[PDB]
């Protein structure tokens, strides 16, 4: 019933999907000044 | 000036609620009172049912 | 100078409320229009004509209240005080729903006078008159409505009554003896409504949301100045907005302005003439082809035909007291039911 | 048959639609 | 058919008589 | 007449604060 | 730029593809697009729908009898209620045909699509750098479409109450609300009668009032490079001296009516109908003397008795 | 039905991550005033 | 001078828009209006307990407080009936006095208070862009909720119980001697389907449930608070986040708009924290009622029954699109497969025959407006106008954070550097 | 001579002597007084 | 109904409820006075 | 006697008597 998965092989794609895209983040997450700035939002990009 | 509206306008107001309270407005417009809706012979709506003699129809249906 | 000259100068004199030649007109068929509508839902009833109770000496509120149309006695009478029917009498001739009659047709003249109103002035200011335009669609509506739809029918009795729940009825009247919705052109009115109000929201929107920063206040109603030759909003931004969310995009004021003015007044028109085919009950009742199918074949059911159903049982339901002199009497068994179907 | 004529007029609205976005006149200063 | 050509033609008069009557200032103020 | 009278003074309540205010000229 | 993801990124939120995706386009896109072929494909090709549950299928597809006004996508089978039923939930895809399955999807697709709309709306007022209130706007007639597919079928229990997809089954959808609830009555249908004709009646006099002042500069359209009037209509004090205090009141007006149009749609969909007031005036003897409402509650009547279809 | 719904899961799955990851990915600083 | 157009650029209608950067003021605001909310909630029990006629239920009255604190189990006793309003008057009365504290507090932040509080008191200023010090305060604000959601289970747990519709022979206050603290079903319920016959969140049905979530929802506060004030934002965060108090303002608008629509929705549909003795049948289980006084009377003196789409056996006629509905009247009449109708013609009770024919007298959905419909209605249309509301705060804030909220640079516009399409 | 016809006559002088006679004195008597 | 020492202040109790509205209309009155500034 | 004046007369004098008429509406027995 959880997320309608009734058969495990659901929870495959709902995994690996949003790890392999957040994988594609992290490369832009790396690429970036993570240091604070004070300010309403981080105009570095 | 605001003194004559002191007394026209109240007595404006009072004219309009005896206009009512003292039963002409019945009698100017016609309009039945609750307990003239029906009368004891015709106990039916009244409806005008002739275009041109519909002055005497309405004399006979309202004379009770 | 001339007579006329100086009664023009006056009647043109830039006081709080213009006067003009169309004042004579509008003023006094307006305002006998509207006092008696007021007499109407405060003292006169229905109850001789519709057999019904519509003022509020006798119990009625706002919504209930109306100046109900003449008996179906009277037809396509004027019913003027001095004529026939009432013969000088005022009561009878409210009780006869005269009052009916005198509102609708020093409303229409009202009408009419507004409209030259709206002539005269932009005759004056020096402006196209595309206002009394504009104003061409509620006359027409009006007109339509109010006017040729009782005169297209057995009487007055079928025109709308002048009030709220006197409107709801006489929607509901149309929708089952008619099928309205069903009427292209009252589509067509209805897209027309629908259309403008949409256009008045998102140019509204869109014009508010693309100002130009001409002030240091966050609040941003103080920014524009009466007389300001310099346009307050980018109409740049306001395209390529659209252009990129809607796919199209208004490019001219001018045009868009237009439109804007053209869609409610197209709507109306069409409608109107919607009413005026309703007038002759020249109506867009049924579609042949889905009577036939559905009377050869039981088991083939759609919305229209539920919508045709629907129409039967508001007529066959309302019939006995929304026409009392006809002295409709309905028996319980002919009386349309979904379990009787 | 006249489902046909209805779905054609149907795709040929939807035709004036995307020829009417895809292909305007495009805005330009002046 | 004349009736709704009555409707249709009491809007032609009212366009065409602001026409006539405001000529001057068509093209714009 | 009980619901009135209280309605009356809890109304009077609100503006005599300000009328007050202002008798004083303070920060209103 | 530096990164696939950044390249990614400066394509989806691109101002210079000629329609803006954004990031709500990159979920409004697919499912507009999905509502949109299920819907035509329907309106075609369909199978009837039993939507009353009691094995007796209407017909809203062109190809079963209809023509594009009778034509519908029928909601989905009351014995369904509200319950989620995609296509995979169905037995077979006939069954799901016939218990109005790709109506709920439809609606699901399009309230998201048009949730989706509202956000990319404001994703491309702030990419333009413009005001972001375009997207408030718009939320009324989402708002409005929700109440009448979503939060009504919520309310009643069952997806076979919500508004048909189609022109005829609106026109029921109308007529059967107002027999059960008496939309007519409600202050919020009156408050949503009062924003279209406003909105339509300041659209034209504002176009009226634009037109006619346009400064002669010239088709009169051509002029344009890409009050006191009105005040003498009507008294000198009622008059929109600001065009952006103008402007903003055209944007609040029909934006506000449509709003309360929605909110009494919602507020009905848990049976908070519309006033009462029949049997209102009674002579002395204790007999009714009916009113106009009294002939609306007839002809709601009349509707009623005939939409039961059952005990 | 069981393909159907995995095909789903995985279309659904694909564009939620990639609306929820592209608005994490600063999207405030891609406005016209951002230095 | 700070409370004028001409120093602040904010008119009369958006004043309070004044208050964004001077704290004291601020503060003062929220006290006033939680004094203003306290004040509601004691002056409306006390008006209710005024009304209230004790032949008749509660949600015959139009009353939506005393049904509140009957489900804590104050003054009720078995079968839903109250016995005495004592403690009803007892909890009014005390949030009106409290009231008046709270007003005094905002009334003195607000008017002689201090503007601002980091000149003064540094340990509660702030500057909307401090991350540290808005998540110190959010922690602080959770451990506060979660200590609430504590004292709910206390009051369940240790402090009289709460009233249970579960209990046999019709509800009673009990003690809830062993919450679900399995997490396997709070995350069940936390990832149910929000559709017909599963209903997410709103479908929990009995006491124990609630008391465990409610431990969960309490420590995991505590947790995260402590977390909140420990920590501070982390780079994905800090990048996704605008940092300002209309972006927080528009955060917790959704937030309620959310919770309004979930708590419409628990109001009209649960029966279990609504209890049905209280707040009246839901229009399911006024539905469901009638068919099943029908079937009695068919029974005594099948007709009434049929079979649900996955073959279970339901009630039968207009009913069928409520056969989910789950009541504590009827669910001793049901079995595995469904309905049974010898346990109905055996095993049924007269009490259930009571709640049947009370709940089929008074029905929201039709057969007297519900007080479920009532505080439907209101909770939806408030989610609503919140939606609305932080659509509009969240579209703002935004604008505030780059610049362009008092509309566009005609000197830099930025369509006017994009090439056109 | 029907009494509508007397009617219709009388209808014709009370709009003359009430309605169009008055309202036109006051427009002559004030546009020449001013 | 209240408890029947309080029943006196019955008045009150039935006025209180409304309170905070008048607080929004006392909001306006102090912008009506300071002059909407 | 002003046109404004005439006109809030004519606005007023049957205001004011309708108002105190429907007034005496409000207390009648029904
Ligand atoms: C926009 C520009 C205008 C702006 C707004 C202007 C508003 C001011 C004017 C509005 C009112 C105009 C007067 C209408 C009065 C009328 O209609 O009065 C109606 C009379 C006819 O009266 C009717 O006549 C009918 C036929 O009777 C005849 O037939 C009967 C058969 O049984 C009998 O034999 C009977 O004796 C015999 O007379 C019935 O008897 C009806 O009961 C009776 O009411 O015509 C007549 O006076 C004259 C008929 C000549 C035509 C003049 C009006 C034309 C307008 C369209 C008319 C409707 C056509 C269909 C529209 C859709
Ligand atoms: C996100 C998706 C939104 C749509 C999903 C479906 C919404 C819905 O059907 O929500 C309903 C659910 C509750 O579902 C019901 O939950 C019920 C639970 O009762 C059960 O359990 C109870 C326990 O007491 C009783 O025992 C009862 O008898 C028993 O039946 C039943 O399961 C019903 O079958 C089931 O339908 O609420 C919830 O889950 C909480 C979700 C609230 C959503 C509110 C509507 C969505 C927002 C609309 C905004 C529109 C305006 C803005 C436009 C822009
Ligand atoms: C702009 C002014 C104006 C206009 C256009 C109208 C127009 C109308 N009125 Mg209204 N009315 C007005 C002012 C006006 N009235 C005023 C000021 C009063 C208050 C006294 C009334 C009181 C009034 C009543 C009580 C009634 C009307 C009615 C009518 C209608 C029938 C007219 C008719 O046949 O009369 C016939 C008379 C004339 C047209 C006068 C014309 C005089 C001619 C042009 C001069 C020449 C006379 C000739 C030489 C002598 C022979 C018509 C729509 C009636 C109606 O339809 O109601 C249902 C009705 O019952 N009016
Ligand atoms: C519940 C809602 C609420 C709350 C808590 C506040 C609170 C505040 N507003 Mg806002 N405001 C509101 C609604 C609210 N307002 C609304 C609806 C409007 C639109 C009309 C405004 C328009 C507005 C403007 C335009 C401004 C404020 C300002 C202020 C602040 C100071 C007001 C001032 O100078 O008082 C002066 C008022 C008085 C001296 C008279 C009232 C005296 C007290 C408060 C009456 C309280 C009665 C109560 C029973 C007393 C209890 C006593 C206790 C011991 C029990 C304060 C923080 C101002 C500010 O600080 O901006 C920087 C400002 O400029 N507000
Ligand atoms: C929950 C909201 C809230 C918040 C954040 C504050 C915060 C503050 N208040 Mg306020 N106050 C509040 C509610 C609040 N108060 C209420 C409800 C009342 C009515 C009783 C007051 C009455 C009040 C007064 C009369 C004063 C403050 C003062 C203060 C400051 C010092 C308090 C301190 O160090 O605590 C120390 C800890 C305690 C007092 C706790 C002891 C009891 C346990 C601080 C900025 C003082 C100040 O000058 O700042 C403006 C001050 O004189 N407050
Ligand atoms: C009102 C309470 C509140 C608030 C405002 C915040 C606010 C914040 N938290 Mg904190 N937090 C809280 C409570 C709160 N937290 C509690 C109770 C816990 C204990 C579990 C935590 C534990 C926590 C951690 C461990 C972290 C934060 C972080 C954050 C920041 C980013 C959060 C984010 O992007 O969400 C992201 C939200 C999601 C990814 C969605 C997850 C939803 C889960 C799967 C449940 C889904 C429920 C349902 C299916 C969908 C919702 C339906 C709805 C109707 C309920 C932000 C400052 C992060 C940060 O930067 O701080 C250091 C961080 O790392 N929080
Ligand atoms: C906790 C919720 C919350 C908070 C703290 C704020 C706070 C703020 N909002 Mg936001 N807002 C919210 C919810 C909230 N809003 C919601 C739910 C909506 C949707 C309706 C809005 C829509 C909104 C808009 C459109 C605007 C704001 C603005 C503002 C600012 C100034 C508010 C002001 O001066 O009020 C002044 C108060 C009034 C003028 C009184 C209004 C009275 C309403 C219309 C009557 C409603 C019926 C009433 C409750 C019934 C009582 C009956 C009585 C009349 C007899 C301030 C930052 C303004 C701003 O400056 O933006 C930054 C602005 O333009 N807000
Ligand atoms: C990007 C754009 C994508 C466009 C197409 C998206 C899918 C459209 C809907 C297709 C559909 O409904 O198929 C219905 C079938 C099942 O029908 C069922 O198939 C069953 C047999 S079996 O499961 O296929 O072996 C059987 O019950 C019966 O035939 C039938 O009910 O679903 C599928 O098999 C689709 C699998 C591949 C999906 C590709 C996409
Ligand atoms: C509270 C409330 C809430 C919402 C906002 C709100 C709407 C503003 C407010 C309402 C307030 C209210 C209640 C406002 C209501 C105000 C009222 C009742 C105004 C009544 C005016 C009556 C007139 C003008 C009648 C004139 C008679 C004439 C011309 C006679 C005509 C004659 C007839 C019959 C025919 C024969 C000839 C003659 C002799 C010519
Ligand atoms: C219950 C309780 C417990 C026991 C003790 C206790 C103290 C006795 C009591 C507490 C009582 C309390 C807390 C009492 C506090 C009571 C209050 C705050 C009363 C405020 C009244 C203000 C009103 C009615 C303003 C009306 C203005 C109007 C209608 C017009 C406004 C207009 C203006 C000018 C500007 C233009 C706009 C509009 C809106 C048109
Ligand atoms: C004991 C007893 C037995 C039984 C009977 C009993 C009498 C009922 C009971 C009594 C109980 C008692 C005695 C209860 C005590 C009740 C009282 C006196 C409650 C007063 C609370 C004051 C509040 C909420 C004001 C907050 C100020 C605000 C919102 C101002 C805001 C403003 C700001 C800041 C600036 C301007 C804008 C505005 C909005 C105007
Ligand atoms: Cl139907
Ligand atoms: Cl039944
Ligand atoms: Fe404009
Ligand atoms: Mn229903
Ligand atoms: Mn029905």
């Amino acid at each position: 019933e959880a997320l309608g998965v009734d058969d495990g092989r659901l929870l495959v794609p709902l995994v690996l999907i949003p790890v392999f895209v957040a994988l594609l983040y992290g490369n832009f997450a790396s690429t970036q000044d993570n240091e604070d700035f004070f300010d309403t939002y981080d105009q570095r990009r | 000036y605001w003194i004559i509206h002191s007394i026209t306008i109240p007595a404006l107001f009072v004219a309009g609620w005896l206009f009512v309270s003292t039963g002409l407005a019945y009698d100017i417009f016609g309009t039945p009172r609750p307990n003239e809706y029906f009368t004891q012979e015709r106990q039916q709506v009244p409806l005008v049912n002739d275009r041109f003699s519909a002055k005497q129809e309405l004399e006979d249906l309202t004379k009770g | 100078r001339g007579w006329f000259d100086l009664a023009d100068d006056w009647l043109k004199r830039d006081r709080f409320v213009f006067v003009g030649w169309s004042g004579l007109l509008l003023f006094p068929t307006s305002y006998l229009s509207i006092g008696g509508w007021f007499t109407g839902t405060t003292f006169v009833t229905s109850w001789y004509t519709h057999g019904l109770a519509s003022s509020y000496l006798e119990g009625c509120n706002f919504f209930t209240a109306a100046v109900s149309t003449p008996a179906n006695s009277m037809g396509h009478s004027l019913l003027l005080l001095w004529g026939p029917e009432a013969q000088g009498d005022f009561t009878r001739w409210c009780q006869i729903g005269g009052l009916w009659a005198f509102c609708a047709l020093h409303g229409s003249f009202g009408l009419i006078g507004f409209c030259l109103r709206q002539f005269e002035i932009a005759r004056l200011v020096g402006i196209r008159p595309y206002n009394a335009i504009a104003f061409s669609g509620p006359i027409a509506i009006f007109v339509s409505v109010f006017l040729m739809y009782p005169l297209g029918q057995a009487s007055w009795f079928f025109a709308p009554s002048l009030g709220v729940a006197a409107i709801f009825r006489f929607l509901l009247f149309i929708q089952g003896f008619h099928n309205f919705t069903l009427n292209p052109f009252h589509m067509m009115g209805v897209a027309g409504i629908l259309g403008a109000a949409l256009l008045c929201a998102i140019h509204g929107a869109t014009v508010q949301n693309t100002i130009f920063e001409d002030g240091d206040a966050a609040n941003t109603f103080r920014a524009f100045t009466p007389t300001q030759a310099e346009e307050t909003y980018s109409m740049v931004t306001a395209n390529r907005f659209w252009s990129q969310i809607f796919g199209v995009a208004f490019s001219n004021k001018r045009w868009l302005h237009f439109f804007m003015l053209f869609v409610p007044l197209a709507g109306l028109w069409t409608s109107a003439i919607g009413i005026v085919g309703l007038a002759l009950n020249l109506r867009a009742y049924d579609f042949v082809s889905q009577e036939l199918r559905a009377a050869e074949d039981p088991e083939f059911e759609t919305f229209y035909t539920k919508n045709i159903l629907l129409n039967e049982g508001i007529r066959s339901w309302m019939a006995a007291q929304d026409q009392p002199h006809e002295n409709f009497i309905f028996p319980e068994e002919v009386l349309p039911r979904g379990n009787a179907l | 048959m006249e489902t046909l004529v209805y779905t054609f007029l149907l795709i040929g609205t939807l035709g004036v639609l995307f020829f009417a976005v895809f292909f305007r006149d495009p805005p330009r200063i002046a | 058919g004349h009736a709704n050509f009555a409707l249709l033609f009491f809007l032609g008069h009212l366009w065409h008589g602001s026409r006539t009557l405001f000529r001057d200032v068509f093209s714009g103020i | 007449v009980a619901q009135l009278i209280s309605l009356f003074l809890i109304l009077t309540s609100g503006p005599a604060i300000i009328v007050l205010i202002a008798l004083r000229r303070g920060n209103l | 730029s530096a990164s696939l993801w950044e390249r990614f990124c400066s394509w989806i939120t691109s101002t210079e593809n000629r329609l803006y995706i954004g990031w709500f386009g990159v979920l409004m896109i697919p499912t507009l697009l999905t509502a949109t072929t299920v819907y035509i494909i329907a309106f075609i090709a369909a199978p009837p729908v039993d939507i009353d549950g009691i094995r007796e299928p209407v017909a809203g597809s062109l190809l079963y009898g209809n023509n594009i006004i009778s034509g519908a996508v029928i909601p989905s089978s009351a014995s369904i209620g509200i319950h989620f039923y995609p296509i995979w939930e169905a037995a077979s895809l006939d069954e799901w045909l016939y218990n109005g399955g790709p109506y709920q999807l439809i609606v699901d697709h399009f309230l998201l699509g048009v949730c989706g709309w509202i956000g990319r709306e404001w994703e491309f007022s702030y990419r333009l750098g413009m005001r972001p209130w375009i997207s408030v706007a718009f939320t009324a007639p989402v708002a409005a479409a929700s109440a009448v597919f979503l939060v009504y079928p919520i309310g009643q229990g069952s997806f076979s109450d919500g508004m048909p997809l189609g022109i005829s089954g609106t026109f029921n959808f109308m007529l059967v609300f107002q027999a059960e609830h008496n939309i007519l009555m409600h202050p919020f249908h009156q408050l949503g009668v009062a924003g279209v004709f406003g909105g339509s009646l300041f659209s034209a006099m504002h176009g009226s009032l634009v037109t006619s002042s346009l400064i002669r500069e010239t088709s009169a359209n051509y002029g344009y490079k890409f009050h006191g009037y009105f005040g003498r209509l009507i008294f000198q004090y009622a008059s929109f001296n600001n065009s952006r205090a103008l402007h903003f009141f055209l944007g609040l007006w029909p934006v506000v009516g449509i709003w309360f149009t929605a909110l009494g749609i919602m507020t009905m969909a848990f049976n908070l109908n519309g006033f009462n007031f029949n049997q209102s005036v009674v002579d002395s003897q204790g007999r009714v003397i009916n009113t106009w409402a009294d002939i609306l509650n007839r002809a709601n009547l009349g509707m009623e008795v005939m939409h039961e279809r059952n005990a | 039905m069981f393909t159907l719904k995995i095909v789903v899961y995985t279309t659904v799955t694909l564009f939620v991550s990639l609306f929820t990851f592209g608005f994490l990915s600063n999207d405030a600083s891609r406005n016209p005033n951002r230095k | 001078a700070g409370r004028d157009i001409e120093s602040t650029g904010f008119a009369w209608w958006s004043g309070n828009s004044r208050l964004i950067n001077v704290s004291g003021k601020l503060l003062g605001a929220h006290v006033a209006h939680a004094g203003l909310m306290v004040f509601w909630c004691g002056a409306m029990t006390l008006f209710e307990v005024a009304h209230y006629i004790p032949e008749k239920p509660l949600y015959e009255q139009g009353l939506i407080l005393l049904p509140h604190l009957a489900s804590l189990g104050w003054g009720v006793g078995p079968g839903g009936e109250i016995v005495d309003i004592y403690p009803y008057f007892v909890v009014g009365i005390l949030h009106i006095i409290s009231s008046a504290v709270l007003g005094f507090g905002g009334v003195y932040h607000s008017l002689i208070g201090p503007d601002t509080l980091e000149e003064s008191f540094p340990a509660f200023g702030y500057d909307w862009r401090d991350k540290n010090k808005i998540t110190t305060i959010l922690g602080i604000h959770l451990v506060i909720l979660g200590f609430g959601a504590l004292l709910l289970v206390v009051k369940a747990m240790y402090l009289g119980g709460l009233y249970d519709t579960w209990a046999p022979g019709g509800g009673d206050v009990r003690i809830i001697d062993n919450p679900t603290l399995n997490p396997a079903v709070i995350i069940g319920y936390v990832l149910k389907s929000p559709w017909g016959g599963d209903g997410w969140i709103c479908s929990v049905n009995n006491m124990e449930d609630i008391v465990g979530g409610h431990i969960w929802i309490g420590f995991t506060c505590i947790a995260g608070g402590f977390w909140h004030i420990l920590t501070k934002p982390f780079a994905w965060a800090r990048r996704a986040y605008v940092w300002s108090g209309e972006a927080y303002l528009s955060y917790s608008l959704v937030a309620v708009s959310l919770m309004g629509f979930i708590a419409s929705q628990y109001s009209w549909y649960n029966n279990t924290a609504y209890p049905s003795e209280f707040y009246g049948p839901t229009g399911p289980e006024a539905s469901q009622s009638q068919a099943f006084t029908f079937l009695v009377r068919d029974q005594r003196l099948g007709k009434y029954l049929m079979r649900s789409p996955s073959g279970e056996i339901i009630l039968g006629g207009e009913t069928q699109r409520f056969w989910d509905l789950r009541a504590p009247w009827i669910e001793p009449l049901r079995g595995p497969n469904g309905l049974d109708l010898n346990k109905i013609k055996n095993d049924i009770q007269p009490w259930q025959e009571r709640r049947a024919a009370e709940y089929m007298t008074h029905a929201p959905l039709g057969s007297f407006v519900s007080p479920r419909s009532w505080l439907t209605c209101a909770h939806f249309l408030l989610g609503f106008v919140f939606y609305i509301g932080h659509l509009w705060h969240a579209g703002r804030a935004r604008a505030a954070a780059a610049g362009f909220e008092k509309g566009i640079n005609r000197e830099n516009e930025p369509v006017l550097s994009l090439r056109p399409i | 001579m029907t009494p509508s016809f007397s009617a219709f006559i009388n209808s014709l002088l009370a709009g003359l002597f009430i309605v169009i006679i008055p309202i036109g004195t006051a427009l002559l008597i004030v546009s020449q007084s001013d | 109904k209240l408890p029947e020492a309080y029943a006196v202040f019955k008045p009150i109790i039935d006025v209180a409820p409304v309170i905070p509205v008048f607080f929004l209309l006392l909001a306006f009155v102090w912008q009506a006075a300071v002059g909407f500034r | 006697f002003t046109f404004r004046w005439l006109a809030i007369h004519g606005l007023a004098v049957p205001t004011v008597f309708f108002l105190g008429a429907i007034t005496s509406m409000q207390f009648i027995q029904r």
